């Protein structure tokens, strides 16, 4: 299934996941696409914060589900 | 065509002047003293080469995108201001903004952000190497530091923006905001003016691999894509 991430960049990173991914298997996904190390990914999904021990189903996200990316750097 | 928060911040950009458009003697770069935690514009200014954009410019661009990000769970989000900082993704999306512009006209202007973090079970960095540069004149670093002056101090991790440029001789100047380096110790005595010291990129990046603890850095610039940064040497 797809799901989508917004970033500040303004570009839209589309994953292929599944309900059994866990965020940490998500944020592997957004560093071999984009290459943004999985330590500086802070993933939101409707004001919730994503822990990496978690699934997507645990926080009920789904097909076409968007997800926010911001990054720890804040120079 | 483009969000009315774009547009404005392309708006002030075109009517900017730019002395250091191109690239010029070393003394004529365009380096602003820091405002508050303003680095973030101060290096885009000195990438750019002139005042492009102003504090409350950038600021209430910055804010709208915000809320076009992520609309009411902004809360979610911690501060970005000239008070607290920004993010390298958003100095990215400002520059891609004014690719196109009669000022960018002919210029690289493709810019991308590659981000570099300590190997797993490791505290810091212990080397950064920058991708061939090819022809490419201007780049700017975030850059995350400890240093054993700061633990001393008890001051947290310095997270700092700069630029570099390429002046009409070819060499490279780190062009920064802050009147000391970023390896420093936070007591530092300084004149308040900014740092405008010839030395490649890469030769000050090891230095503060060498003198300090690099936490995380950011390089942003034209051609620059997410796998630019390594940590092996080349």
């Amino acid at each position: 299934m797809q799901i989508f991430v917004k970033t500040l960049t303004g570009k839209t990173i589309t994953l292929e996941v599944e309900p059994s991914d866990t965020i940490e298997n998500v944020k592997a996904k957004i560093q071999d696409k984009e290459g943004i190390p999985p330590d500086q990914q802070r993933l939101i999904f409707a004001g919730k914060q994503l822990e990496d021990g978690r699934t997507l189903s645990d926080y009920n996200i789904q097909k076409e589900s968007t997800l926010h990316l911001v990054l720890r750097l804040r120079g | 065509a483009r969000s009315p928060w774009d547009q404005a911040l392309r708006d002030r950009f075109d009517a900017a002047l730019l002395p250091a458009l191109g690239p010029v003697p070393h003394d004529q770069f365009h380096v602003e003293p820091q405002v508050a935690s303003a680095c973030a514009i101060h290096s885009i200014n000195a990438f750019v080469g002139g005042p492009a954009f102003d504090i409350p410019t950038f600021t209430t661009w910055s804010t709208a995108s915000t809320a076009a990000f992520i609309g009411d769970d902004a809360d979610a989000l911690a501060p970005e201001s000239a008070a607290s900082g920004f993010s390298p993704h958003r100095v990215e999306r400002a520059l891609n903004l004014l690719d196109g512009t009669p000022a960018t006209q002919g210029k690289d202007w493709n810019i991308g952000v590659s981000i570099l973090s300590p190997r797993s079970g490791a505290a810091m960095i212990t080397q950064v190497t920058l991708p061939a540069l090819g022809d490419t004149d201007r780049l700017i670093f975030d850059v995350k530091v400890g240093s054993d002056a700061r633990t001393a101090a008890g001051a947290d991790d310095i997270d700092h923006f700069v630029a570099f440029r390429k002046d009409d001789q070819g060499a490279w100047w780190l062009l920064d905001s802050r009147s000391s380096e970023v390896h420093a110790p936070p007591g530092q005595e300084s004149s308040g003016s900014p740092l405008r010291r010839q030395i490649e990129p890469q030769a000050w990046l090891n230095e503060i691999t060498t003198t300090a603890h690099l936490k995380t850095v950011a390089l942003i610039g034209p051609g620059i894509t997410g796998q630019s940064l390594t940590d092996v040497p080349r």
